[PDB]
RNA sequence: GCCCGGAUAGCUCAGUCGGUAGAGCAGCGUGUCCUUGGUUCGAUUCCGAGUCCGGGCACCA
């Protein structure tokens, strides 16, 4: 079950947006990233620094509730090897996020634009973005302009990738940047 | 002649120039103290030369500007008054009203400036009022224009809690550390919660109650209460104290360092006690963070208010648009702002809505003019608006000219407000620096780390579509505070890496600086994925490689730069949205006049809104006169009330006071004082009520004279009220009236306002007054000046600071004042001048001898000079006809104080009652707190006489009590108290029994057969009636004023007086002494007037002697027959003739006085008969 | 000029006073046009009154304008005065030629600062009767407001010794009357009737030595110089000798012609607004304020003792006291002179609202007599009102 | 009558952010600046009025 746990954690992280950190990847006891995880005979993710406090009150499994001791609950770094890549992917994802916002901030203060800035233009709508939504790979569309497009061509897009509404969530920072741009243009 | 009298009155009695100089010097020394005020405020008052006026720029704070204006007004007033003394009416008027203009500036200032200025400026308010009243005598006579109190002798009554209260409170709570902890808490609550008058921090009661409750007391609840005290209450109190000292302008830590030490001791002892019963540092980590966060919030508000330019731009646009109308355009508009086009009105309204507060504060009437002109519909007629006469006067004027004349003042006010905000920001910056220094010093001069601090999360941006102004303001301030945090973090990392580079180009020695630098930016280093680096640094810095952390320096720097850039962008965006919301909110609200609302708040509007006149009238009509009817005997009440239940209100301002008994005259004076007090309060309230919506209120300097006159009348009447209140039977109601006027002590421009008598020879007094008019003394003044210059010229090894120079100069001035009133005998002046010369030689040679020889020589000089001055003072007392031992003691005290100063600055029945209470308390305690009970007993029974006879009885009873250490001693004490009570009651017009039963009840309450006591008191009353029957004061005074020849002398003196108004006419004048020899002072004065040869000094001395004889009686008829001012005006023989005629024309009033004495005896005998009737009735009923 | 001005009816000097822009000029035009509709008349237009380029540009009256009309039993010379606060002096000069005043008070405004100021100043220069005209009554339909204005004006008149409870008040509209609305022409006719009845014909002094205060001087081309004004007393005939007395040294001249509203007069009588031709005098040798007098009957004076009431701040007077050496401006009938003030013994400062017996010495000698009222103005406001108690020198 | 501008030592003048009048000549200046008020903490200075002086308009019994 040790391999199945990481297998399904990997699929859950992959299907979900990388900015949505899974609640199981982080240790439920301390709500922190995997840095010192432990294992159970069936196989669950915890933290040693948290398991030592948990076992004092209840000498059993936090989730399966089976009677378990501290001797068996040994550090399990096999769950770390995935986490790092995930987080670096997250970091790499974030490595775009800030930039995708930073230039936007500058774009929010430019005056007398010849055309709507590209970061403010939806590629699948060719119009100003009303509410921005960000793909798992790092592209931004409009919420309605993506929903109607997906239902028109059957949850497919661009190169026929399996992308749906539930897997792509609103981009809040870009949304506030759009609000700033609209407020500044409305000043005229 | 009158101008000379005014000049002398200014120079000698009021001493206005000296008062102005003293006030200016004290104010300037206090505000440049550098130990009570900060250096930022002090540097504004540095002058190249002390003869130049302070310059008020547009770049100095509002409070610095008002202080400069006040100091300049004081200097110019002193200059004008000194110029008057160097030689008039116009110059004095101008100086007085310049002082009044400064007073009006104080009136329109805030609480901080008012409390800074009040103690110094309160010293010349009575002087200003008396100067104004003297000036008013140069105007045409206006009877009934004032009709106020007659100011008889007011010239005679010419006159750190914040930093100590909190330390005292926390010391008291340190003292509060089964049943023992059940009354101490209540005692502390009563002692402290009752304290007020300094709660400028508008929460203090909540803090004191919370600390009392929490100090009254598993361990989790106690720890939670301790942390709540350390984090929520105490930091809030410290922050409020810091705001107090920032608005005040004091030095950083003036009144927050002692308080901080006190509460640190308090919290440490609390923590120790809690630990003993079953962390506590008061500056652990988060107290510091909360203090710094409040400081940064205040700093950012100050910086935002300083960097705002919208109000100044709006004012500039408004005045530019108003100034764009030339003569033709203004003529077309008919010089009214209401006749301009509607679009122009809209633009002007948009501009004026942004700077209305400044304009209305400076010009409350032009503000109303502008608002009405811009906003009133043109269809409406002026007549339907019901304008007042002066509002119509302001309305008919050139509106453009009136509005444009306010431009410089309004712009200066706006720029000065911006400068005030910037100055407050600098003050807060120094406050944070000093707070950091104190926090560093208080712990160990060492800092500690912890690997558990929450990371630094930059605030998320959210742009609400439409929210009130305060919402965006809060977001802006949060962004600015976060900017400041990041700025400190970047400064810390810069210093950290600079020290790393300069200390080792991780097992080090000076890890404290690295710890203090890293604690500034630990959250930012933790924000990145650097938890391992942080946890490796903390342990290695608190217990112990540094060559690798230098790598992640550029990353941290660029992260800080990016985040501060983002926060700056976001602050600008939210500021723009704030501007939009402010514009929208301005558009929604209509334009409404604000002048009256600001005028209602200045200083006198606040006092007027209290409506103290209504309460005073309520007490005067409902509680005062009913008590007078209840307690006064009907015989004396018939004099005050013709109807029997209400005072004779048709004649309340009594003016005779010489046809009545002393008790009746005192009651009439008390009624007059209450009436004047009520009238003055009501006039002050009417003149400062701004509740007419159809009227304009012009801000001027010429209303302060009326306000000061009213305040002076009120305070003089209150003075007489407390003077009449020191009677045993009248303490209660007088204290009630005092409690009514309680909210008048504390106001800066009123304050106490007042103080809250030798007998020398008549010729000596006249000569002294003549010398005062015409102004060894020059010799001693030159000697003291030589001493002062010798001290100042001391440039030896013993360096003398300028502060010591000022101290010795002030001591020299005090010594000159003390010795200016002495007469020295033959050769005494030689001895004193030789001693002073030896003293100045020693002072010039202070460094030429050892300190022991110097101190011995100066002590010998002090002894010799003090002995010589005692001899001179005794000689002066003998030659001036005074009483021995009075002036000499004061002269010796002055000399001793002066010598102590120079050596320092060069490197009663109340006691009988107290002992009675002490003995009565010690009687049972020695045969079985005390001080407080004795003090309360003494205070409640203050004002008893005890006579000369009962003193021996009290002493004998105390001796018997001491010998015996049952109720006989108690009975004797009670009957002595009762006899004193009867004496006090008969002195007043009180009904028998009242105060006596009151004091008996008090005595028996403090304590924890009657037939003999009642009989003894009855005998006391019978002998009192006999003694009253034996009185002949009226006959004695009649004989003293004129003997048994007044009628005969009048009959044979009228023809001589008629003949006075030819060669042989003087012949009978020679023979008149052979038939009309005087035998009484009044007849002697008549003969002296008949002589008419006042050129000679012999009959001048004779008149002085006669007036000395007649003064004790003339003073009762009129107050002007004193021995100081009446003699001062006797300079020329014509003045002597005028005074003789004036005294002569009062014979009817002496007759009225003697008849009043007879009526006094007539009333007294009736009082005794009523009293003895009451006691015989009580004695017969009790059986 | 051309006509001869036959004397048939009693002649009354009236004028319009009141606050700025309250309708005095419109009232004068309306009176002229209504009396021309109902009687002979002249029917002057508005632009013929305020005709000066300065007045046309500013829109206000600047100098007094003189018109005439005729009721059935009287002949009126009417002085329209400026109402602006800056031209009060001009008003004063006009107010010196009034045997009666129409105090024009706008119903839409009520009495204003210049209403009170004009009442006081007309009292000081000798206006003995006032008839209030509630103007702009077409713009106010309320009746309570009209009564409020009436009582306020009545109390204002009584404040300055005018019989406020007896003063007639006419509720009209000069703009509508000038337009031609008969209902308001009836009100104008009522005002004319009040002028005829309420104001008595004054008892003129046709026997006293000749006296004429000068209000204006003209340079008639080809003829000479002309001095206009109301003859205070006496009769001035062509060919008689006169002297100019006042600011400068007294001059001598002859009268070579008298006119009255551009009509030749054989002789000017007391109380009549006439114009006199003077032989051989330049226009720069005569100013407003001087006096035409019979030779050797008037001696100008510089120092006089007077009883002066100083106005309070609420009456448009000073708000601060003045001291010795105060130099205000003193306004007598057509004269204004700077003077210095000496206070009585023991007095150093005079408060507003005070009554003083002061000695005033003028910088130029002027023709004045005992019991002559005067005003005291300084800094654009009226600061006091006094009467010459006696003439020192 | 309505504007505009000047008045500072015996003479010619500089003094403008409102902080106690100075450069020359004349023989080391109580010259508060033409005078009077106002505003202002404070006036040669800003506002008003008045006295002289000038140069622009006005009207014409
Ligand atoms: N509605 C109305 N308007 C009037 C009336 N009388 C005068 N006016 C208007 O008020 C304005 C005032 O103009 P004038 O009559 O010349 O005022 P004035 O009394 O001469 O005042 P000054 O010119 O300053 O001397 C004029 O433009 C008229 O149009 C009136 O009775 N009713
Ligand atoms: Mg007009």
């Amino acid at each position: 079950h040790k391999s199945k746990y990481l297998r399904e954690a990997a699929l859950e992280a992959n299907l979900s947006h990388p900015e949505t950190t899974p609640t199981m990847l982080t240790c439920p006891i301390d709500s922190g990233f995997l840095k010192d995880p432990v294992i159970t005979p069936e196989g669950f993710v915890y933290n040693k620094s948290s398991i030592l406090k948990w076992l004092e009150t209840k000498k059993e499994d936090p989730q399966s509730r089976k009677p378990l001791t501290a001797k068996d609950l040994q550090p399990f770094p096999e769950l770390l090897i995935i986490v790092n890549r995930f987080v670096e992917t997250q970091t790499n994802y974030e490595k775009l996020k800030n930039r995708l916002v930073q230039n936007a901030r500058v774009a929010a203060r430019q005056k007398e634009y010849t055309e709507i800035p590209d970061i403010f233009l939806c590629p699948i709508s060719k119009t100003l973005i009303k509410t921005p939504v960000i793909t798992a790979q790092g592209k931004v569309y409009d919420q309605e302009a993506l929903s109607n497009f997906l239902i028109a061509t059957g949850n497919k897009d661009e190169t026929g990738k399996k992308l749906s509404i539930d897997d792509v969530v609103v981009f809040d920072e870009l949304y506030q940047q759009i609000k700033v741009y609209n407020f500044y243009r409305k000043r005229e | 002649r009158t101008i000379e009298t005014y000049i002398i009155y200014l120079k000698e009695d009021l001493k206005i120039a000296d008062t102005c100089k003293t006030i200016k010097d004290g104010l300037l020394k206090s505000i440049t103290d550098k130990t009570h005020f900060s250096e930022e405020l002090a540097t504004y008052f540095e002058r190249d030369n002390p003869n130049a006026p302070f310059k008020v720029n547009t770049t100095d704070p509002t409070q610095v500007a008002v202080l400069k204006k006040l100091l300049n007004a004081l200097e110019n007033a002193e200059k004008s008054f000194r110029a008057i003394e160097n030689i008039a009416v116009m110059v004095s008027y101008k100086a007085v009203h310049e002082i009044y203009a400064a007073l009006q500036l104080i009136n329109h200032s805030n609480s901080d400036i008012q409390d800074i200025v009040g103690p110094h400026i309160q010293k010349l308010l009575p002087q200003m009022a008396l100067a104004s009243k003297a000036l008013g005598n140069f105007a045409p006579e206006h009877p009934e224009e004032s009709a106020g109190a007659v100011l008889a002798g007011v010239v005679n009554m010419l006159p750190s809690n914040l930093i100590f209260e909190l330390p005292h409170y926390f010391e008291e709570l340190q003292k509060l550390i089964m049943i023992k902890k059940a009354n101490e808490t209540k005692y502390y609550f009563e002692q402290l919660s009752s304290k007020s008058g300094l709660l400028a921090i508008p929460s203090y009661l909540s803090i004191v109650k919370r600390l009392i409750a929490h100090s009254t007391d598993a361990y989790l609840d106690a720890v939670a209460k301790l942390e709540d005290i350390k984090h929520n209450i105490l930091p809030q109190l410290i922050s409020e104290l810091e705001m107090v000292e920032e608005s005040m302008g004091l030095k950083p830590g003036l009144l927050t360092d002692p308080a901080l030490e006190q509460m640190n001791k308090y919290y440490t002892q609390l923590a120790e006690q809690v630990d003993n019963i079953a962390l506590g540092v008061l500056m652990d980590d988060v107290f510091i963070q909360k203090r710094r966060s409040n400081q940064e919030s205040r700093l950012n508000e100050a910086r935002l208010s300083s960097e705002d330019k919208s109000v100044l731009a709006a004012a500039n646009r408004f005045f530019d648009k108003i100034g764009s109308y030339n003569s033709i355009h203004k003529a077309w508009s008919k010089w009214s702002l209401a006749n301009i086009s509607q679009s122009e009105k809209d633009a002007l309204i948009k501009e004026y809505k942004q700077f209305q507060p400044h304009f209305a504060a400076l010009y409350p009437d032009i503000d109303k003019l502008v608002v009405d002109a811009l906003t009133q519909p043109t269809g409406s007629n002026i007549v339907s608006r019901l304008y007042s006469s002066d509002y119509k006067q302001l309305w008919s004027s050139d509106h453009f000219k009136q509005v444009l004349s306010c431009k410089d003042s309004v712009l200066s006010s706006i720029q000065q407000s911006l400068a005030q905000s910037e100055f407050k920001a600098k003050l807060i910056e120094k406050t944070m620096s000093h707070s950091e220094e104190t926090a560093y010093s208080m712990n160990n001069k060492t800092t500690n780390l912890t690997t558990r601090v929450q990371p630094f999360e930059p605030l998320k941006f959210t742009l609400e579509d439409d929210k009130p102004v305060e919402y965006y303001h809060k977001r802006v301030i949060a962004a600015s505070n976060q900017i400041l945090e990041l700025e400190r973090a970047q400064k810390g990392v810069a210093e950290f890496f600079n020290y790393i580079q300069k200390k080792y180009p991780l097992d080090e020695s000076d890890k404290e600086f690295l710890r203090k630098a890293y604690k500034t930016f630990q959250p930012q280093l933790l924000a990145l994925k650097h938890d391992d680096i942080n946890t490796r640094l903390v342990s290695s810095l608190t217990s112990s490689r540094l060559t690798d952390l230098v790598s992640l320096k550029s990353g941290i720097n660029d992260y800080l730069n990016e985040k501060i850039s983002d926060l700056n962008q976001d602050k600008t965006t939210l500021l723009d949205k704030e501007e939009e919301a402010r514009e929208e909110q301005y558009a929604k609200n209509p334009l409404v006049a604000k002048g009256a609302e600001l005028e209602k708040q200045t200083l006198f509007g606040q006092m007027s809104k209290l409506k103290l006149s209504k309460s005073v009238d309520d007490f005067f009509n409902k509680k005062f006169q009913t008590y007078l009817k209840d307690n006064l005997s009907p015989e004396v009440w018939k004099q005050l009330s013709s109807n029997g239940e209400t005072l004779d209100f048709d004649k309340i301002p009594y003016l005779e006071f010489h046809k009545d008994s002393p008790e009746v005259a005192m009651y009439k004076q008390l009624i007059n004082s209450m009436h004047y007090m009520k009238n003055g309060l009501e006039k002050l309230e009417s003149l400062n009520d701004y509740g007419d919506p159809n009227n304009i209120y012009h801000r001027t300097r010429f209303v302060m004279t009326t306000f000061n006159a009213l305040v002076m009348n009120i305070c003089f009447s209150k003075y007489y009220v407390m003077e009449a209140g020191n009677n045993p039977g009248l303490k209660a109601i007088v204290q009630e009236g005092l409690d009514l006027l309680k909210p008048l002590e504390g106001m800066p421009l009123i304050g106490d306002y007042l103080k809250t008598p030798p007998k020398q020879n008549i010729i000596t007094a006249w000569k002294k007054q003549q010398a005062v008019v015409e102004s060894d003394q020059q010799l001693i003044s030159e000697q003291l000046g030589k001493i002062q210059e010798a001290i100042d010229n001391f440039d030896g090894d013993l360096e003398v600071s300028d502060s010591a120079r000022e101290k010795i100069k002030t001591q020299i001035g005090e010594f000159a004042k003390g010795i200016s009133g002495l007469s020295f005998g033959p050769g005494s002046v030689k001895k004193i001048l030789a001693a002073l010369t030896k003293l100045e030689t020693q002072l010039s040679n202070l460094d030429k001898e050892s300190p022991e020889v110097t101190l011995g020589k100066l002590k010998d000089i002090h002894s010799e000079l003090n002995a010589q001055f005692r001899a001179a003072a005794e000689y002066t007392e003998y030659h001036s006809g005074q009483k021995f031992g009075s002036y000499s003691n004061n002269i010796s005290t002055i000399v001793s104080n002066f010598c102590n100063g120079l050596v320092s600055n060069l490197p009663k029945d109340t006691s009988y009652l107290q002992l009675i209470a002490e003995s009565l308390y010690q009687i049972p305690v020695k045969l079985n707190e005390i001080d407080a009970n004795v003090k309360a007993f003494v205070e409640g029974l203050n004002g008893l006489s005890f006579g000369p006879g009962s003193v021996k009885k009290i002493l004998s009873t105390a001796a018997k009590l001491q010998m015996q250490l049952l109720k006989e001693i108690q009975a004797e004490f009670g009957t002595i108290l009762m006899a004193a009570a009867d004496n006090a009651e008969f002195h007043l017009g009180l009904k028998p029994g009242t105060y006596s039963r009151t004091v008996s009840e008090r005595f028996e309450k403090f304590y924890s057969i009657d037939t003999t006591s009642t009989q003894k008191r009855l005998a006391r009353e019978m002998e009192r009636l006999e003694s009253v029957k034996e009185d002949t004061s009226a006959i004695d005074t009649k004989k003293s004023i004129f003997g048994t020849e007044h009628e005969q002398f009048s009959t044979l003196y009228q023809p001589y007086a008629s003949l006075r108004h030819l060669h042989a006419i003087d012949r009978v004048f020679e023979e008149r002494h052979k038939i009309n020899k005087p035998s009484s002072p009044f007849d002697k004065l008549r003969d002296l007037y008949l002589d008419g040869d006042f050129e000679k000094e012999e009959n001048k001395e004779q008149f002085l002697q006669l007036y000395a004889e007649l003064q004790p009686h003339l003073i009762k008829i009129n107050y002007q027959y004193d021995l100081a001012y009446f003699l001062r005006e006797l300079q020329t023989p014509e003045d002597f003739k005028a005074a003789t005629e004036r005294i002569i024309n009062d014979e009817s009033k002496l007759q009225e006085l003697i008849t009043g004495l007879d009526d006094t005896k007539r009333l007294k005998v009736k009082l005794c008969e009523e009293r003895i009737g009451y006691f015989i009735d009580l004695l017969k009923k009790q059986e | 000029s051309k006509e001869k001005f036959e004397r048939t009816k009693p002649h009354v000097n009236v004028g319009t006073i009141g606050h700025v822009d309250h309708g005095k000029t419109t009232l004068t035009a309306a009176i002229t046009t209504v009396l021309a509709k109902t009687y002979g008349g002249a029917a002057r237009a508005f632009d013929q009154i305020d005709n000066a380029p300065e007045e046309k540009a500013r829109g206000i009256t600047i100098n007094t304008s003189h018109v005439e009309y005729d009721t059935p039993t009287r002949h009126y010379a009417h002085v329209d005065c400026p109402g602006h606060a800056d031209y009060v002096k001009n008003m004063i000069t006009g107010a010196a030629q009034m045997d009666g005043a129409i105090l024009v008070v706008a119903a839409t405004d009520g009495p204003m600062p210049q209403t009170r100021e004009h009442i006081l100043l007309g009292r000081q220069v000798g206006v003995p009767y006032i008839i209030v005209f509630l103007n702009k009554c077409d713009m106010v339909d309320d009746e309570e407001l009209l009564e409020l204005v009436e009582m306020e004006v009545r109390e204002l008149l009584s404040q300055y010794d005018f019989p406020g409870d007896d003063t007639p008040i006419v509720r009209g509209s000069a703009l509508k009357a000038l337009e031609g609305d008969a209902e308001w022409e009836a009100k104008i006719l009522e005002l004319a009737g009040f002028l005829d009845s309420y104001i008595p014909e004054p008892e003129r002094a046709i026997d006293k030595p000749f006296l004429l205060p000068i209000e204006d001087v003209f340079s008639i081309s080809g003829r000479g110089t002309v001095v206009t004004g109301r003859v205070e007393r006496g009769i001035i005939k062509v060919g008689e000798e006169v002297e100019i007395v006042g600011i400068k040294e007294t001059q001598k001249s002859t009268c070579t012609g008298v006119e009255m509203f551009r009509k030749l007069l054989d002789e000017g009588r007391a109380g009549e607004n006439v114009g006199v031709l003077l032989r051989g005098i330049k226009r720069e040798e005569i100013e407003r304020g001087q006096v035409l007098a019979k030779p050797g009957t008037i001696k100008p004076h510089t120092k006089f003792e007077s009883e002066v009431y100083i106005l309070s701040k609420d009456e448009g007077g000073r708000h601060t006291p003045f001291f010795k050496g105060y130099r205000p401006q003193f306004y007598f009938r057509t004269t204004d002179v700077t003077g210095t003030i000496e206070l009585p013994e023991g007095v150093e400062m005079v408060m507003p609202g005070d009554n003083i017996k002061m000695v005033v010495t003028l910088i130029h000698p002027i023709a004045m007599d005992d019991g002559l009222r005067f005003a005291i103005r300084e800094g654009g406001r009226t600061v006091g009102a006094g009467v010459v108690a006696k003439v020192l020198s």
